[PDB]
């Protein structure tokens, strides 16, 4: 990762910002609400980025659980392919003699 | 069967004992076979008795 | 889990300083400035959050995040993970048990000596 994108995003939005401060001297009214605007939209994608911090922090516990358990099911499952290949190997592939 | 390894069966080679002994034997293969799967991968003695049930039956 | 709390606090104070400065600012326009900086610091905050705990961050989160879907269809997909896991288990635990119990059938038809070797030796 989150801090990779997080400071992509930052970057990019300072980038967006000097570039618009860079011709701050011709703003107008208009061209003050216009920025005000963009920044409450960039104030609300940081609390919409917050709240799914928040709701993927809720469930993380369990989402760790479920990932120890997944890589144990993934285990067991190599190990019963492997069973599995010797059993095919040893009955239906070494019959030759 | 009786030069060349070590020799189980007596000097008798009748056909039933024969069968039966081999029957044992595939039984056995299978529970340690079917033993493995259950419990754990870490054994290797059913390809090594499958090898040997092969060369018996050759 | 006090990071959710602290941005939940944080986006809430945000929202109620953009509504009580939603007015004609006449000095510099120092909003952005202190948001970007807030951003930074909440993601120092998160990352120093994470290295101290050393979770394990898998992949799936995030790209399930990178392609705007919900993480209902991961969760499915670890139920039925768990509930396949859960019946090749106890597929082969039968399985073990239906065998053991033939085998000694067999032995106990066939020849007693079979019977001996796998309830001792096995």
């Amino acid at each position: 990762r989150l801090s990779t994108l997080i400071e992509f995003l930052l970057h990019r939005a300072y980038s967006e910002l000097m570039v618009l401060t860079d011709l701050l001297p011709r703003k107008s009214d208009v061209e003050r609400k216009i920025e005000i605007v963009q920044f409450a939209s960039r104030t609300r994608q940081l609390f919409v980025r917050l709240l799914a911090l928040v709701k993927w922090a809720n469930n993380a516990g369990k989402v760790e659980k479920c990932a120890m358990i997944s890589s144990f099911l993934d285990q067991q499952a190599i190990l019963f392919v492997d069973t599995a290949d010797r059993l095919a190997s040893l009955a239906r592939d070494a019959l030759v003699h | 069967e009786s030069q060349g390894i070590e020799r189980l069966h007596p000097m008798q080679f009748d056909h039933k004992k024969e069968l039966r002994k081999l029957n044992m034997s595939i039984l056995i293969n299978f529970l340690d076979l079917l033993d493995i799967l259950i419990r754990s991968p870490g054994s290797i003695k059913r390809e090594e008795k499958l090898e040997d049930l092969k060369l018996l039956f050759v | 889990h006090l990071e959710e709390h602290l941005e939940k606090f944080v986006e809430n104070i945000r929202q109620l300083g953009i509504i009580v400065s939603d007015f004609q600012p006449s000095s510099q326009a120092g909003l952005n400035q202190k948001l970007n900086f807030i951003v930074t610091g909440l993601q120092d905050i998160d990352k120093c959050r994470q290295q101290l705990h050393d979770i394990t961050v898998p992949l799936e989160v995030f790209e399930y995040i990178d392609q705007g879907r919900n993480p209902q269809l991961y969760t499915k997909e670890c139920l039925e993970r768990a509930l396949a896991k859960n019946e090749q288990v106890k597929g082969k635990i039968d399985t073990m048990k239906k065998f053991k119990s033939l085998l000694i059938q067999e032995l106990s038809k066939v020849f007693p000596e079979d019977m001996a070797k796998y309830r001792s030796i096995r």
